[PDB]
């Protein structure tokens, strides 16, 4: 029974419950790989060796954090817990393949492992570039392992979003129509309409960067006839869209928090909400190239490219301001999850600031490949995406545990973790503008004191990290049942109880036409 | 929310356990690679 | 050949308790022991040669 | 001292958001001027004065003295 | 180069760089505000009893937070894109240098009539003489003379690197099979530090760039040395 | 079928805390741990 | 969109309804205090009769409770309101939260 | 392609209310924008009497023959140069 | 009833805000960190040529 | 009185500021007494005494208006914690200083970093703001 339930699985909740457990062991593996970076940089000089080690632990510690961390947390762990209950749903459409793409992951992690065993890893960035990452200049096995693991982790996602797609537009109620469904299943919606154009770029892209390194091609080698910009244009078709997945699920989940925790029954400017996320979608699809800014293009093109990103900066807007006018008039109430959300809007909106920063290619040619291009994107994904995921995780705990947290421990965690990142990268943002570079294990004197608060930020989020170990604990060792929430009455996921039954809505609800 | 009384209340100090534990449990191993980093870059 | 499908839908729809995977008989499994046994020695191999590669060799 | 008179009794969280999102722009306004000149009139100022009378060769001249390059003693 | 404690920009050394600057300060005064309101507003919202819990309309306060962030945006876009085209501007230089990147150093090829090319190794620690700075010293330093429009192709020999000198807001990828132009003009003389900016490998943190900005006369002198 | 309930719809045991804490401790430690023991391996390979 | 008057004869006709019920006595002011405003005294009035009509005393404190908070800060509105209630607190015997010791932790 | 968007469940009026409102609007704003923002007039190149250009072999059967139907003084030159 | 805040809460804050400031203070100032604080107003320059 | 885990199909009480008229009385069962007073509260409420008023008040609600909307002690207990653990960090970084990190470069040095300068003021480090802009060229010594 306990492999035919969790090896064999077929329901949604414990498919979701498995990611949510992979997502956290592997943020344990990505907050060690950023200690590791910054206690590198935390004084000047060499502490573990040249560049080689260092940046195959900033490579690993990427692509942990986004592709075994973020994505099976919020797509995975709460896509498959929530959307199915939001609509009423008995579970996915494809429960069977679902559970393939959660069992996907440990092999692809465990290929990301293999790639730092053998020989000298491929400290090669996230990005993969050629030639670095081909087989003159990484040649052995580490770079092709790290090809394999993103191929597996495509495979994954292209799955899930073939099945959330099938999920969202064929299983709601028949009286329940697109414009009636909660915004977090919007966001997972379109999130994955998002992947599932994206990853097979990604995927053509490593498999040619594959076929130089292995069947004698020249896609990306000039001496047949090749061009390393072209893998970074196949790259980033991808990787502009993956941010914007990275965000998504997350913002869908601030909706809900920050209009549960204001005693709203609905988010402020519900089509508005939708609007904007197909808009960042659509827009994410056409802006790539402002990761190329200094590679060379032509000026129109990088004129375009400039005006194109910061168009987005519009329907972002729309959301950050009807968060906003959601708490307008509410009954606040100042639960942990609520704080992770406010600390959510403020610094988010910062990040995505200086992203338009970066949107000029003018002033991008002084910023690209520094530091401040850091601080734009842990402002999003330390402090954006992770403060979704936390606030959705002490919000949605109980449900999915029927267990309660200790509130005030909950708070503590927070203001450890609030304190955590703003020193760890506010002052990134100087080392940029003052020059300094990405991917250096060591740097200029000038640029010690900065360096030094920042690694000191970094123990402060550890700290909040092992702290929050002791919380989950704590939470099972004492065992507080669920009796009631507040709001059941626009938050239908709560409806069955804490934890819902395994086999939820075999009665589907009754929504009438009129 | 609301919630029956803990079925099996963890006392101070059986939070201050936890807590140690899982504190040691993070610092430990990492402390002992780091601590014989020197005794690495030489092996 | 004649349609014998009402004859399968009768097998398949026996209240034997039996997974779909192997509600066909004793075939189904041999072909699954077959398949998780090499999926599970495959991949104990497969340790092996991540062990194997990540030491110099040769 | 006699009957109370009737407050203002509705829209009074609107009339509140009004108060100080007006009060936000005030503030703004006066922001920007303090910033255009503390930060952005100050630095054109600093180059505009510093490149007003600048000479290049004395500049060279005394870098070359104090023996900074490698391709001039 | 930078100094200790620094905030902001190196200072300038070119007018692109200074135009960079005011760009830079324009654009950050709309972050701080905007950063500031939403700060602002979320205190705002936070801290009153006052309640209102019934269906709000959207439509007539979402054009406000729709045109109000297009015109900012245009606001920075007009700036940006004037910028933008200036560095682009045909300049008619008197003189280029090609740098070829390598793992770990840069080359240097002043071919317009002598056939000059030489290495620029990043001097190690333990080698500096004193007063001199960690990771930032070469052997070999571009020379170059000061307020003339230089025309610089970059390069690379083997795997991608960037060659940068972020006081005259110069930032060009290194890209093998690619020849990539950038311009140069130094309006002062003096010594300007860049690092290598694309990962490549090993030493990527150990392969800087420094100019040497002298008088035309003594540029002249210097090449007319290495015959 | 399966059991249902608090600390029934998880693939590991609550029933005893101080199991459970040893459980977590060596869940999250060993991924916390690995990245260090990998560096080391690497260090101590050539 | 109806004047304020309009507004305010719908709720005092709605809380007027001799044969209200306990749901629609509940659904009436829960629905009441989500708006931006403190309730006029006649519809407070016409509430607190409706009360009376389904022997609920308690309900008539708790309706004299939510009229003060809805007014957060303006600490004038509550005075006022009760000052136009007092002849029917009277008539029908209601103990306001403070008489009632219920406005101190 | 799906495009980068989501909805259908019902493709209807009110889905083709908002693409038209919130994506075909916004573009034709966008490029109006970008257009009327790129005009002012082009410098009129030098008049070069190319014989595969301002062909006559008929004259137009309006004006004074020589004239193109929305001949522009300004931008048009005649097959002998620019007029006035 | 008084809650574990009102019991203790004083005492957790004064105790917290003083161990924190003594821990850090230490830290940053007794045990070797560099800071490479501006030479500005601090350094007389020496001669190195 | 007894909330069930069985019972979350059920109408609750919640004490809301927003939601003042909750679907359930907060006290469900009558005992003889209680139900005599709800008898009595069909008469004249004048003939209620206020410790009667308060009895039925407390049938219907768990807590008042003014209980409900208590300020608590918890955010010096929340403060204090979280200056604990971050003082806890410096614990960590202390020992990171003493077991882990090695002698920093001979760079950092104070007759290195007093040569050092001499030579970016010798060279005109950021002579107009950022550096040099601030040593007095003339009088040889810092701007005051
Ligand atoms: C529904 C309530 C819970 C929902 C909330 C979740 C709780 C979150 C905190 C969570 C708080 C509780 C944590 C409990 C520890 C679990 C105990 C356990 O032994 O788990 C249960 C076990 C059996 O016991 O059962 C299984 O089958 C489950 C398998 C899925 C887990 C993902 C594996 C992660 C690593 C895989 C990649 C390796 C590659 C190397 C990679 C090397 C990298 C370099
Ligand atoms: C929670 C705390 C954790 C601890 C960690 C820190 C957290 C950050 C809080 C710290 C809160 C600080 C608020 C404004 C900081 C600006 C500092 C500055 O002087 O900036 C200088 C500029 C460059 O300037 C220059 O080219 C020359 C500078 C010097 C001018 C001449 C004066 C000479 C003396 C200098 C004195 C210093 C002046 C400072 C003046 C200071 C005025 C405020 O650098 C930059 O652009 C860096 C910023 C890049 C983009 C971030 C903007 C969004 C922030 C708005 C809300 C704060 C969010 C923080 C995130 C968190 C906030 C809640
Ligand atoms: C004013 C709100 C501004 C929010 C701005 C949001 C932007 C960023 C996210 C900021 C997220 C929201 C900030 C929480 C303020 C909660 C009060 C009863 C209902 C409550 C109604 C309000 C009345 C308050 C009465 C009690 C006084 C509270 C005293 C708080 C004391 C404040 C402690 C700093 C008990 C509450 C404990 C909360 C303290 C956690 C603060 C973490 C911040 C890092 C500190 C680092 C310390 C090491
Ligand atoms: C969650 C992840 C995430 C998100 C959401 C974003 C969002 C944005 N990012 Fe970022 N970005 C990354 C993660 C993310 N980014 C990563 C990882 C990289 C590095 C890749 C690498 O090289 O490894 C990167 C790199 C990157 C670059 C390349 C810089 C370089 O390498 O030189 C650029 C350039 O344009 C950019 C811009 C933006 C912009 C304009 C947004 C916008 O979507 C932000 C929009 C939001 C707002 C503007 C705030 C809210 C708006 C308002 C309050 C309205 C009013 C505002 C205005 C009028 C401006 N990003
Ligand atoms: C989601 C993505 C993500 C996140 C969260 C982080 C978090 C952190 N990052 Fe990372 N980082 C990247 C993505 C991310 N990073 C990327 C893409 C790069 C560029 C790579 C390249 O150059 O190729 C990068 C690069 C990068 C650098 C630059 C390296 C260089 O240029 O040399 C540094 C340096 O300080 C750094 C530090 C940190 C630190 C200190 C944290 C800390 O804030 C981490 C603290 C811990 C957490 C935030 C908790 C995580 C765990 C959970 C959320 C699970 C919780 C459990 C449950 C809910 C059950 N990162
Ligand atoms: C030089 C003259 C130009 C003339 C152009 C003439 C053509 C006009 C054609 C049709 C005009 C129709 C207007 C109808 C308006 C009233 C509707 C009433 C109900 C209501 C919605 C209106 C549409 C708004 C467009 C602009 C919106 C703001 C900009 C948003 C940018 C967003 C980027 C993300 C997009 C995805
Ligand atoms: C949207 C704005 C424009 C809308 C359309 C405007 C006019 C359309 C009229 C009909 C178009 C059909 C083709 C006619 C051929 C030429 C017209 C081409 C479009 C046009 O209007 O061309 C103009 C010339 O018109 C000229 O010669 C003379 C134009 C008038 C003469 C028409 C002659 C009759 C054509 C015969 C039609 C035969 C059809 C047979 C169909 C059979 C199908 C079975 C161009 O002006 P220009 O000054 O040269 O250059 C601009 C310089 N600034
Ligand atoms: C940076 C550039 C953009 C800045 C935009 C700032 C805009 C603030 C706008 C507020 C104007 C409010 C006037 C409403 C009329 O009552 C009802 O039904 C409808 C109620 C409407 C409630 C609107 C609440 C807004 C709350 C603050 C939102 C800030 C944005
Ligand atoms: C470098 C080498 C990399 C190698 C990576 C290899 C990784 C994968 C190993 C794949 C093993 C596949 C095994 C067969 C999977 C069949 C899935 C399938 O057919 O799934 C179906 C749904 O997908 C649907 O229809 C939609 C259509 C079916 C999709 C099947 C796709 C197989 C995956 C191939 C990879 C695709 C990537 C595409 C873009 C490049 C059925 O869904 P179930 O939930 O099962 O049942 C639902 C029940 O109601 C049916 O009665
Ligand atoms: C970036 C994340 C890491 C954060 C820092 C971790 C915080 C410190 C944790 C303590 O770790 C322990 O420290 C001891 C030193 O205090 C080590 O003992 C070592 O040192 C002792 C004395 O010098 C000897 O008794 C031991 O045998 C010898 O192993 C021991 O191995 C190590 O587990
Ligand atoms: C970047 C991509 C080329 C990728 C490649 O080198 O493989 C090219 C192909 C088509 C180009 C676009 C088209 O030429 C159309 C536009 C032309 C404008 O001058 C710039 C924007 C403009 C939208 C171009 C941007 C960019 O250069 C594009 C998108
Ligand atoms: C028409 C559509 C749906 C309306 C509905 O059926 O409920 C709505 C939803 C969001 C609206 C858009 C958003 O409110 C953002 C923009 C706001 C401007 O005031 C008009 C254009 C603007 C782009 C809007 C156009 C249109 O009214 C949209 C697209
Ligand atoms: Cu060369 Cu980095
Ligand atoms: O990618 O931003
Ligand atoms: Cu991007
Ligand atoms: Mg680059
Ligand atoms: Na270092």
């Amino acid at each position: 029974m306990f492999i035919n339930r969790w090896l064999f699985s077929t329901n949604h909740k414990d498919i979701g419950t498995l990611y949510l457990l992979f997502g956290a062991w592997a943020g344990m593996v990505g907050t060690a790989l950023s200690l590791l970076i910054r206690a590198e940089l935390g004084q000047p000089g060499t502490l573990l060796g040249d560049d080689q080690i260092y940046n195959v632990v900033v490579t690993a510690h990427a692509f942990v954090m986004i592709f075994f961390m973020v994505m099976p947390i919020m797509i995975g762990g709460f896509g498959n817990w929530l959307v199915p209950l939001m609509i009423g749903a008995p579970d996915m459409a494809f429960p069977r393949m679902n559970n393939m793409s959660f069992w996907l992951l440990p092999p692809s992690f465990l290929l990301l492992l293999a790639s730092s065993m053998v020989e000298a890893g491929a400290g090669t960035g996230w990005t993969v570039y050629p030639p670095l990452a081909g087989n003159l200049a990484h040649a052995g096995a580490s770079v092709d392992l790290t090809i394999f693991s993103l191929h597996l982790a495509g495979v994954s996602s292209i799955l899930g979003a073939i099945n959330f797609i099938t999920t969202i537009i064929n299983m709601k109620p028949p009286a329940m129509s697109q414009y009636q469904t909660p915004l977090f299943v919007w966001s997972v919606m379109i999130t994955a309409v998002l992947l599932l154009l994206s990853l097979p770029v990604l995927a053509a892209g490593i498999t040619m960067l594959l076929t130089d390194r292995n069947l004698n091609t020249t896609f990306f080698d000039p001496a047949g006839g090749g061009d390393p910009i072209l893998y970074q244009h196949l790259f980033w078709f991808f990787g502009h869209p993956e941010v914007y997945i990275l965000i998504l699920p997350g913002f869908g989940m601030i909706s809900h928090i920050v209009t549960y925790y204001s005693g709203k029954k609905e988010p402020f400017g519900y089509m508005g909400m939708v609007w904007a996320m197909m808009s960042i979608g659509f827009l994410g699809f056409i802006v790539w190239a402002h990761h190329m800014f200094t590679v060379g293009m032509d000026v129109d093109t990088r004129a375009y490219f400039t005006s194109a990103t910061m168009i987005i900066a519009i329907p972002t807007g729309v959301k950050v301001f009807s968060w906003l006018a959601t708490l307008h008039g509410g009954n606040i109430k100042w639960s942990p999850a609520m704080m992770w959300a406010l600390g959510f809007i403020f610094l988010f909106t910062v990040g995505g600031l200086t992203g338009i920063v970066l949107a000029n290619s003018s002033l991008d040619i002084v910023l690209h490949d520094t530091y401040y291009v850091v601080a734009h994107f842990h402002y999003v994904l330390s402090m954006g995406a992770v403060f979704a995921i936390m606030g959705g995780f002490v919000h949605w705990f109980p449900l999915f545990s029927g267990y309660t947290l200790n509130d005030t421990w909950a708070k503590i965690h927070f203001a450890i973790m609030f304190v955590g990142v703003n020193m760890t990268f506010f002052p990134q943002h100087f080392l940029g503008l003052s020059g300094m570079p990405r991917r250096y294990s060591d740097y200029p004197d000038a640029y010690t004191m900065w360096n030094t608060i920042s690694s000191m930020g970094s123990f402060i989020s550890l700290t909040a990290v092992m702290l929050m170990v002791f919380i989950i604990w704590e939470a099972f060792a004492s065992k507080r049942e669920v009796l009631t929430v507040d709001l059941t009455t626009t938050n239908l996921e709560w409806l069955n109880g804490c934890p819902p039954p395994y086999h939820t809505f075999e009665e589907p609800t009754y929504v009438n036409l009129k | 929310i609301t919630a029956k009384p803990a079925k099996t209340p963890t006392s101070p100090k059986e939070q201050a356990i936890g807590l140690s534990v899982t504190f040691l449990s993070f610092l430990l191993p990492a402390g002992w690679v780091l601590y014989h980093l020197d005794n690495y870059k030489k092996s | 050949f004649e349609n014998r499908v009402a004859e399968k839908q009768k097998l398949f729809q026996e209240d034997n308790g039996l997974p779909v995977h192997l509600k066909g008989g004793a075939t189904d499994n041999i072909l699954y022991r077959v398949t998780m046994t090499l999926c599970l020695g495959g991949t104990l191999y497969s340790l092996y040669c991540l062990g194997w590669a990540s030491f110099p060799h040769k | 001292s006699t009957a109370l008179a009737k407050p203002q009794m509705r829209g009074l969280l609107a009339r509140r958001l009004r108060f100080h999102i007006v009060g936000a722009f005030m503030v703004s306004l006066g922001f920007a001027t303090f910033y255009k000149f503390a930060v952005a009139e100050k630095r054109k100022k600093a180059y505009a004065d510093f490149y007003r009378n600048y000479d290049s060769m004395k500049d060279f001249e005394e870098m070359r003295k104090a023996g900074i390059f490698q391709s001039a003693k | 180069m930078a100094y200790p404690m620094q905030l902001g920009f190196q200072d300038a050394t070119s007018p692109i760089m200074e135009e960079l600057l005011h760009f830079h300060d324009h654009t950050l005064m709309i972050v701080f505000l905007i950063s500031s309101l939403v700060l602002y507003i979320i205190s705002l919202m936070l801290t009153t009893k006052l309640t209102h819990t019934s269906t709000m309309d959207a439509q007539e306060v979402e054009t406000i937070w729709t045109i109000l962030p297009a015109i900012i945006l245009i606001l920075i876009a007009l700036p940006s894109l004037r910028i933008l085209y200036m560095m682009d501007e045909i300049n008619n230089p008197s003189l280029t240098v090609k740098t070829m990147g390598h793992q770990w150093y840069w080359s240097y090829e002043y071919t317009d009539y002598e056939d000059l090319s030489f290495d620029s190794y990043m001097i190690p620690t333990s080698e500096l003489k004193p007063g001199e700075l960690r990771l930032l010293e070469v052997d070999n330093r571009v020379v170059l003379p000061m307020e003339m429009t230089i025309r610089m192709l970059v390069s690379s020999e083997d795997v991608l690197h960037s060659w940068a000198v972020p006081s005259l807001g110069l930032k060009t990828d290194a890209i093998p099979g690619r020849l990539n132009q950038t311009t140069l003009m130094s309006s002062r003389p003096g010594l300007y530090y860049g690092q290598c900016s694309e990962i490549c490998g090993s030493n990527h943190s150990f392969m800087p760039i420094v100019l040497e900005l002298v008088p035309l006369k003594y540029f002249e002198k210097w090449s007319a040395s290495m015959l | 079928h399966y059991e249902e309930g608090p600390g029934k719809n998880i693939p590991f045991s609550v029933e005893n805390k101080w199991r459970l804490l040893a459980m977590m401790t060596l869940f999250f430690g060993s991924g916390f741990a690995a990245p260090f023991f990998i560096v080391r391996h690497q260090l101590l390979k050539k | 969109h109806e004047t304020d008057e309009e507004f305010d004869a719908r709720w005092v006709t709605y809380f007027n309804k001799p044969d209200i019920d306990a749901w629609e006595l509940r659904k009436g002011m829960n629905t009441l205090v989500g708006y931006d405003l403190v309730p006029e005294p006649k519809i407070i009035d016409a509430a607190l009769r409706a009360c009376r009509r389904l022997n609920d005393f308690a309900s008539a404190v708790r309706i004299l409770e939510v009229v003060k908070d809805k007014a957060g800060p303006h600490k004038e509105i509550y005075p006022y309101v009760i000052q136009e209630l007092r002849p029917t607190l009277n008539e029908l015997g209601i103990s306001t939260p403070e008489e009632l010791g219920l406005d101190k932790v | 392609a799906s495009a980068a968007k989501g909805d259908h469940g019902g493709t209807g009026a009110r889905t083709w209310r908002f693409l038209t409102f919130g994506l075909a609007l916004p573009s034709v704003a966008l490029c109006t924008l970008n257009s009327w923002l790129h005009s002012g007039h082009r410098e009129r190149p030098a008049f070069i009497p190319y014989h595969h250009l301002r062909i006559r072999t008929k004259p137009f059967s309006w004006g004074d023959g020589n004239h193109t139907f929305f001949h522009n003084p300004r931008v048009n030159p005649l097959p002998t140069g620019y007029e006035k | 009833a008084p809650d574990f805040h009102d019991k203790y809460g004083n005492a957790v804050l004064a105790s917290g805000a003083t161990f924190c400031v003594a821990v850090w203070v230490y830290m940053a100032t007794q045990i070797g960190i560099e800071w490479n604080p501006s030479p500005v107003g601090r350094v007389t320059p020496k001669e190195w040529r | 009185s007894v909330v069930k885990s069985e019972d979350y199909a059920l109408p609750s009480y919640v004490d809301r500021r927003d939601y003042p008229l909750p679907d359930v009385a907060h006290v469900k069962n009558l005992s003889a007494s209680q139900k005599a007073l709800k008898e009595k509260e069909k008469a004249s409420w004048s003939s209620l005494s206020i410790d009667e008023k308060v009895e039925l008040y407390r049938l219907k609600f768990k807590e008042s208006f003014a209980e409900m909307n208590r300020s608590t002690n918890e955010w010096k207990t929340v403060v204090g914690a979280a200056m604990f653990f971050i003082g806890f960090t410096a614990l960590l970084l202390i020992w990171e200083k003493h077991y882990v990190y090695g002698p920093i470069p001979h760079t950092f040095e104070e007759e290195w970093v007093a040569k050092q300068t001499k030579r970016m003021l010798d060279m005109k480090v950021a002579p107009i703001q950022g550096f040099s802009a601030k040593w007095d060229y003339d009088k040889n010594e810092w701007k005051k």
